[PDB]
RNA sequence: ACAGGAUCAAAUCUUCCUUGAGCGACUCGACAGGCAAAAAAAAAAAAAAA
RNA sequence: GGACUCCUUAACUUAAACUGAGGAGUCAAGUAGGUACAAACCGUACAAGGAUUAAUUAUGUCCAA
RNA sequence: AUUAACAUAACAACAU
RNA sequence: GAGUCUAGCUUCAGUUGUUAUCUGAUUGGUAUUGCAUGCCCUGAGUACGUAAGGAAAAGGAAAGGUUAACCGCUAUUUAAACAAAAAA
RNA sequence: ACACAGUCGGUACGAAGUCGAAACAAGGUAGUUGAUGG
RNA sequence: UCCCUUGUUAUUGAACAAGAUUCAGUUAGGAACGAUAGUUCACCGUCAGAUGUAAUACGUGAGCUGGGUGUCUGGAGACAGUUUGUUCCCUAUCUAC
RNA sequence: UUUUUUUUUUUUUUUUUUUUUUUUUUUU
RNA sequence: UUUUUUUUUUUUUU
RNA sequence: UUUUUUUUUUUUUUU
């Protein structure tokens, strides 16, 4: 809350007070202090889906891979996402689970809101989601997610908000064509929109016409590749692209009608959650498995006349 | 353009109150809230108006004597 | 529509609560629109008598000493066959 | 912030809201806001009389042109008809009745011939008079060079608020036309003080426009010349006093203490410029929270049977006079004058 | 309280009749003491629906 | 114009004339306490209405009567030992047999 | 009321092969307040505020915990329901001889 | 809510019935926050104590 | 020195609301009714005026009525 | 001193 | 009465198209494909055909083009140049 | 107000009682009940 | 049923490949340039995006213009953005002995 | 350090993403 | 009459 | 075979 020139002073010096870097291990042994003993196996069905996750979105990176070829990949932790509550048909009418994310201080959380916190026996939220799944695979309240829910070199279903450019044009949102910059041409057709609708035969303007407005801020969702995870730090890189601000909530699903029938259907993939069996390890890092064909092979096309 | 018609009394009726709300809200009501923290710090004393102007003051006086307890005024000296 | 102006024909069947599917048959001439129904237009047979339905009232009494079909399409045997105007 | 209004600011609009303004749901709106408003009143539940206020000059008014229209006559006339105004007549046919401002002064004596002959009534802790009574002033303020649209913003802000409040208001707007206005706010309030009426009291009632002319200058274009005008209006003002009934019923009941008052009892707080006693003095008073709670308790504390309403009136009355009283012995004794002459004052 | 009922059973009957029958109900028509105004008609239910024909 | 016929349209008008055709409706003040009445009476009234018929020698009406039998009737299974014995003595005294004595032996 | 505005949208679902089963559905396909728009007659407004007397009334001349919790529910949709009239309920239920606390009425 | 009720009566840990669907779910009852200063692409960041 | 319709008929592409003739109604200068929506068609015991009444007409009689 | 157009205010209303 | 998350309804085009009988202790009982420009590869020099000549079922990939998103890399433009020592 | 901002028409007090309801009949006593084998 | 992509498999003077006429949908994805200015047509050269039609007042001139076979600062409709609220401007004063 | 295409990624879901509105309240 | 049914068919004549 | 027509303002075809 301190004044532009304070704050501009503070983005410049911030890098002179940066904690040193933790240390990674090589191998993870999990105890009954970290497992919920409600959690069980169970075999799939034809008609079972399963659960989602949240993320906040850090940044972008660049990493090699077993080939050599570089790849672009954004880096986003899951932030501590338990579950709250659970929904079923006899209950409330429909099979759901209930997540949280985030964390809150304690003088800006209502007291109604803490009430459910208390009995949650969980520290305060931030953002609370929601997802819809088949019955089978209803996890157990206050059950911690895990990076490990999604296998390497699988393909997922990323959903969040584009980012907010404020006021533009016609020019600048859509991307209109416009006018000539010289052969006498008047100052406002410079850049004006042109014919906007037909002659008195149609005296309406459809609707969904494009024109000037505020830009940006709409959903979007895109399909995602999971290249690395990290198990100590909870942390998950995705090949593409993820709309939002580096930090706001992004949604995070399994692919979806063609995207599972081409590429998602030889993968094993634990479907209702990671099950550690104690007293056995459990490694800390996971890559993509390398392509089989040599990217670097460029072959002879023919190009032949006819 | 140019207008068709005359505007009835009812718009402009309307137009008044719609407004007055909106100035209200905006201008009046921060100008009020602005005006009245100036209390608690002394009164503005300008160098140019002096030859004029009274001398200086701090304390505020009371509007409502009515519940004004304590002392008003003191006796005089022998 | 687009069109300004349009034929009185064409209006009516354009007020008709049918599929695209029944339209385009019906504009085509292959159903008719009747009772508020829709059905085969009639089939008017080489040598047999039309039906009474179709025919002026003075033409009534010569057309029904006419020959009449009694049977199935299957077994119908008339030499050429078309819809009636 | 820093020259710069708040982006994230919430401007309401009176013919529209985002969940639903219909004529419908504005029925409904009013008359749960009207439900609830006349349930925030606290009556007494025992009283020994009723007095209603009336006007003498008004009613005598309307009595002498009841006669003549009835009769076509003047009240004793035997012999002569009603001979009405004319056009080019100088002679006022009403010119045997008072005027406005002569009403409002007759008003202003009966109103303390009767505060005068309250103290003789032994009864007089137990009567209900409602709302109406008090003195009446009134004022003028012509060559104003503001019209309609600007004027009444201002009277629309000052309309129903207390006399020092309107002040304020106008005081803070730092614009330069509305020094018009302020002098007669100002001119007003010391004339009521001198007059002897007590400005702690008195309460802006409503206000009134009058078009009085304008002025036209030529204004030359490039083919045509328009002209150029300025407008001139005479605000007309109304002012009321609160009688202590009245008064007592909208601070300790209504809790509709004006700005001015609760801002100087805090100011001398944060000053220390009384002791601990006053606090809890000013408690029912001091702030909007407790303001709430205090009228909470007094509804339970009337619900059950355990506040009385003539003993709080007279107890706020009887406070309010002391401190009035006090402080005129003081004025007095600071001159240093004798105790034959701080007798006969007071 | 002055508010009647009438529960049907459409049950392999007309849709236009069925309506048209209803519509008088609706409409209370068939009281003396008809009031185009106001509604003085009584509360109509209807069942087996599915079961209607055309 | 229209499809339809323009004088073809009824209207609601009243056939005659009366003084209370535009009296406004208002809630009036609703008794606090109903019980009070002999029909909705209770043990106490029951009571009150047999010490009554003990002191005073008056010839009431068969409506009383007729009430009272009923009222008890129906509210037998609700009296005391001491109340029957006063509820029956009253009947005793007047010398009234309505099939009260029958009903009572069936809860004494 | 100036504009009362009500329709039955075309909700999912699913009817296709559809097995008769001698039960209730889940609710009423109704729930909107009815509103109306036109102001009422005197009958009409006696019938509607009557309530307020025949609670009451009926209650007072009520004999048992059955006739109490029937006279009750009939008046279920009357909305806006005084502090005591649950008192003089309750002062019946218990003079009646007690009641059921299980009972839904 | 194991809250109420029946029975020659229940493994630890309620055999069975009622609560219309325990008010759509949780929670609160001094609950909740419009405006101002300051900050401010959406958004987030201040415990109280002049 | 006339606009629509009925019968006859000249011209035209047996075309056009055209151009022009012979003899009846209506509008022009006609109300309200019917024909779904804008003079010309049907009917009229066809509009001095007022009211809470009875009738075979074009024509209607499942719902809007 | 003076009509209308025009400008402002007060009172009056409940089957809502 | 109030806070959160939600049921129902609504949503580019558009439809009503799904389950008799029932492995006897013998490794078990339909399953996310609506959709579609051109050129190249496996199938294939195979089907076909004197010869020349020369297909489909399925998948895999390199250009071009449209929409949307983003600043990890490259290109253009451009800004900033300030508080580690309690001996300071 | 959907209306070229109009016209016609427009709400039927009591029992909100009760020590009534007796000179119909019956009566599971409710100030209850009157026709009908599809 | 509109130039290409669909109807495995019988309409064919259809051996394969490449082709021609006709019909059908729950209406799915696509179709690049230049020279001469003879108001547009036969044709000409390149990428081969692979024989590429109409209506809407020339669709569109209070959005722009050009060598001929005028101006206008947007009052109401429509369309594209945006809207705290029951209260937090003012006011809202029973019953009657 | 910011913006942008001249760079990079996707071309999937439509009972999906999303949302301003809990409705047994028939005369606020 | 049988989910036989992109322009392909069977059974029975209802 | 008939009642049901341009009923072509909407619903409906209940025969």
């Amino acid at each position: 809350y301190d004044s532009r020139w304070v704050k501009r002073l503070d983005r410049l010096r911030e890098s002179k007070f940066y904690d040193p870097a933790p240390i990674i291990k090589e191998e993870e042994i999990l105890e009954a202090d970290k497992i919920h003993p409600l959690l069980k196996k169970v075999t799939p069905s034809w008609n079972s889906r399963r659960t989602g996750l949240l993320a906040y979105k850090i940044g972008m990176m660049s990493l090699w891979d077993g080939w050599g070829e570089r790849h672009a990949v954004t880096v986003c932790q899951v932030d501590r996402c338990v579950v709250m509550d659970q929904r079923t048909l006899d209950k409330d009418g429909y099979e759901a689970c209930v997540m949280g994310i985030g964390y809150k201080p304690i003088h800006k959380v209502t007291k109604p809101m803490l009430g459910v916190y208390i009995r949650s026996q969980i520290e305060p939220k931030s953002r609370i989601a929601e997802f819809k799944c088949s019955s089978d695979c209803l996890l157990p309240v206050g059950h911690e997610m895990s990076v490990r829910h999604f296998t390497p070199g699988q393909q997922v279903f990323v959903s969040g908000w584009s980012k907010d450019k404020g006021y533009l044009g016609v020019k600048k949102r859509w991307g209109f064509a416009g006018q000539n910059a010289s052969h006498g041409v008047e100052a406002k057709a410079h850049s004006s929109p042109g014919s906007i609708g037909q002659s008195k035969t149609v005296n309406v303007v459809w609707r969904f016409k494009k024109m000037a407005g505020h830009a940006g801020g709409d959903p979007r969702v895109v399909n995602c590749k999971v290249f690395r995870i990290e198990a100590q730090r909870n942390l998950i890189f995705l090949k593409g692209c993820v709309p939002g601000y580096k930090g706001s909530l992004i949604k995070i699903s399994d692919a979806r009608g063609k995207t599972h029938h081409r590429h998602n259907r030889h993968i094993p993939l634990h479907f209702p959650t990671f099950v550690p069996e104690p007293g056995v390890s459990y490694p800390v890092t996971l890559e993509c498995p390398d392509a089989e064909q040599d990217p670097f092979l460029y072959p002879e096309i023919a190009i032949a006349d006819k | 353009a140019v207008p068709k018609g005359k505007r009835s009394k009812h718009k402009c009726k309307q137009r008044q109150l719609i407004y007055f709300f909106d100035q209200f809200d905006g201008v009046f009501k921060r100008r009020r809230e602005s005006f009245y923290r100036s209390f608690y710090n002394p009164p503005y004393f300008s160098k140019q108006t002096e030859q004029t102007s009274l001398p200086p003051s701090v304390l505020r006086p009371f509007r409502f004597p009515g519940f004004w307890p304590g002392r008003f005024a003191f006796k005089m000296a022998s | 529509g687009h069109k300004h102006s349009e034929s009185v024909l064409q209006q009516f069947y354009n007020r008709l609560p049918v599929r695209k599917r029944f339209l385009k048959a019906i504009r085509k001439g292959t159903l008719i629109w009747d009772k508020g129904q829709v059905k085969i237009p009639p089939i008017a047979m080489q040598g047999y008598g039309l039906p009474n339905k179709l025919v002026l009232p003075h033409q009534k009494e010569f057309n029904n000493k006419l020959p009449k079909f009694k049977g199935k399409i299957n077994q119908l045997k008339a030499t050429r066959i078309w819809f009636q105007d | 912030s820093s020259g710069l209004p708040n982006t994230k600011r919430r401007i309401r609009d009176p013919f529209w809201r985002r969940s639903g303004w219909w004529r419908w749901r504005q029925q409904e709106v009013k008359a749960m806001n009207r439900s609830r408003a006349f349930r925030r009143h606290l009556f007494p539940r025992f009283t020994t009389e009723t007095v209603s206020f009336v006007d003498a000059a008004e009613a005598e008014a309307k009595r002498f042109k009841e006669i003549v229209a009835e009769t076509g006559r003047y009240p004793g006339q035997t012999v002569n008809f009603f001979v009405p105004k004319v056009e080019g007549a100088k002679l006022d046919p009403f010119a045997a009745l008072p005027s406005r401002q002569k009403r409002l002064k007759l008003r202003r004596k009966a109103v303390r011939e009767a505060e005068e002959a309250e103290k003789a009534r032994e009864d007089a802790d137990f009567v209900w008079r409602g709302k109406g009574g008090g003195r009446v002033w009134e004022e003028r303020k012509a060559n104003i060079p503001l019209g309609k649209k600007k004027l009444l913003l201002y009277c629309t802000i000052i309309k129903g608020l207390q006399i020092t409040d309107a002040i304020d208001w106008l005081s803070s707007l730092c614009l330069h036309r509305v020094n018009y206005l302020l002098n007669l706010l100002n001119a007003s309030r010391k004339k009521i003080h001198e007059q002897g009426g007590d400005i702690s009291r008195v309460y802006v009632e409503s206000y009134m426009l009058n078009i009085q002319g304008q002025i036209k200058r030529p204004q030359f274009r490039l083919r045509m010349v328009n002209l150029i005008k300025t407008w001139k209006f005479a605000v007309v003002l109304r002012f009321r006093e609160y009688p202590m009934d009245e008064y007592f019923h909208k601070l300790f009941i209504l809790k509709h203490v004006p700005r001015s008052l609760t801002t100087d009892m805090r100011l001398a707080l944060a000053g220390q410029r009384v002791g601990l006693h006053a606090v809890r003095d000013w408690y029912p008073f001091l702030d909007s929270k407790t303001r709430f709670f205090h009228r909470k308790r007094l509804k339970w504390l009337d619900r059950t049977r355990q506040f009385d309403y003539c003993l709080a009136r007279r107890v706020f009355k009887s406070k309010y006079e002391e401190n009035c009283r006090r402080r005129k012995i003081q004025v007095l004794q600071a001159r240093g004058a004798s105790d034959a002459v701080i007798e006969e004052a007071n | 309280s002055g508010n009647h009922w009438h529960v049907l059973d459409g049950k392999g009957r007309s849709v236009g009749g069925l309506a048209a029958q209803v519509v008088r109900l609706l409409q209370g028509k068939h009281r003396v003491d008809f009031t185009p105004r106001t509604a003085a008609g009584d509360s109509v239910i209807v069942v087996n629906a599915i079961h209607l024909k055309m | 114009g229209g499809p339809g016929r323009a004088l073809c349209t009824p209207t609601f008008h009243g056939l005659s004339d009366g003084p209370y055709r535009r009296l406004k409706f208002s809630l009036k003040p609703i008794r606090h306490d109903y019980r009070d009445v002999l029909v909705s009476a209770d043990l106490r009234k029951l009571a009150e209405t047999a010490q009554e018929l003990l002191r005073g020698k008056e010839t009431k009406r068969r409506a009383f009567w007729e009430i009272f039998s009923k009222r008890v009737k129906a509210s037998a299974h609700m009296l005391s030992p001491s109340l029957m014995a006063l509820i029956a003595k009253s009947f005793d005294v007047h010398d009234r047999d309505t099939g009260i004595y029958v009903a009572l032996a069936t809860v004494l | 009321f100036f504009y009362y505005r009500f329709h039955k949208r075309i909700g999912k679902g699913n009817f296709n092969r559809y097995l008769e089963f001698y039960q209730k559905p889940r609710g009423i396909e109704n729930t909107l307040r009815l509103r109306y728009n036109y102001t009422p007659t005197f009958t009409a407004k006696k019938r509607s505020e009557m309530w307020k007397v025949n609670l009451v009334k009926k209650i007072a001349h009520a004999t048992d915990a059955k006739q109490v919790l029937d006279v009750w529910t009939y008046y279920r949709h009357r909305r806006t329901k005084r502090p005591y009239h649950y008192l003089l309920a309750l002062q019946r239920l218990v003079e009646v001889g007690g009641c059921d606390p299980t009972d839904f009425r």
